[PDB]
């Protein structure tokens, strides 16, 4: 499920600590969960939409355009 | 592991700025790497109109994590026609030292008084988990304050304690 780095079934702030280490660099376990706009990369797109989400401001994952 | 939070109680006149200070107590020895929260208020009443980092969360973290520049550390979200302001701290950082680890203000909430509010009026300001999905789709809402932090890539989540504050306005 999209946003849930570590796979536990929740989406939350332990995720978008894993998010930033994935940033750095460019790669983490379960890729296809922190591709949120699904253009191939984990970069500060990804990053941002899962804070985002996190605030509570974007409603749905995956990310569209 | 458990840790407490909580909010102060403020007095202020219609139109004027009040302070509301977020704590911290019995931050548990390994630490908080991530938390995770909202204020929640009537904003027929009051506003806020800025969240500050407190001390206990003014550590290296923010000035040394590689990603602090494309998403900061201490990272505010202000929601006042939504009624509630999301606070997130967080850090891919592993050295222990520079995450959250003393007790003390997390933050200071800056607000404004309505204009309209009359004498004696009030209002509360929660702190409780922000009003979203636990995953996307599942038709439930998260529940909790998060904080913990991650060893192995594995998260450890502490039990969260709140205490609300309050806003009243006195008489003239
Ligand atoms: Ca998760
Ligand atoms: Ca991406």
């Amino acid at each position: 499920v999209y946003g849930d780095l570590d796979g536990d079934g929740e989406v939350d702030v332990f995720d978008l600590i894993l998010m930033r280490k994935a940033v750095e660099n460019g790669d983490t376990e379960r890729f296809e969960a922190a591709d949120l706009n699904c253009d191939g990369v984990i970069d500060s797109d990804d990053l941002t939409y899962h804070s985002e989400y996190l605030h509570g401001i974007r409603k749905t994952l995956p990310v569209e355009y | 592991e458990t840790v407490q939070i909580s909010a102060s109680n403020a007095e202020a006149k219609a139109g004027d700025q009040f302070e509301v200070k977020v704590s911290l107590a019995d931050v548990p020895s390994t630490g908080i790497q991530g938390i995770d929260f909202a204020v929640t208020y009537d904003n027929t009443v009051v506003t806020i109109d800025k969240i500050t980092v407190g001390e206990i969360a003014d550590t290296k973290a923010a000035s040394s994590d590689q990603t602090a520049s494309l998403l900061p550390t201490f990272d505010v979200s202000i929601q006042n026609s939504e009624g509630y302001s999301s606070v997130i701290w967080s850090t891919a950082v592993e050295d222990s030292s520079y995450w959250i680890s003393k007790d003390g203000v997390l933050c200071t909430i800056t607000g404004t008084v309505s204009s309209n509010a009359k004498p004696g009026a009030e209002s509360p300001i929660k702190l409780e988990a922000v009003k979203r999905e636990t995953y996307v789709g599942s038709g439930t809402d998260n529940s909790s304050i998060s904080a913990g932090y991650s060893a192995n890539d594995k998260a450890v989540k502490y039990t969260v304690k709140a205490t609300n504050g309050k806003i009243s306005v006195p008489s003239a």
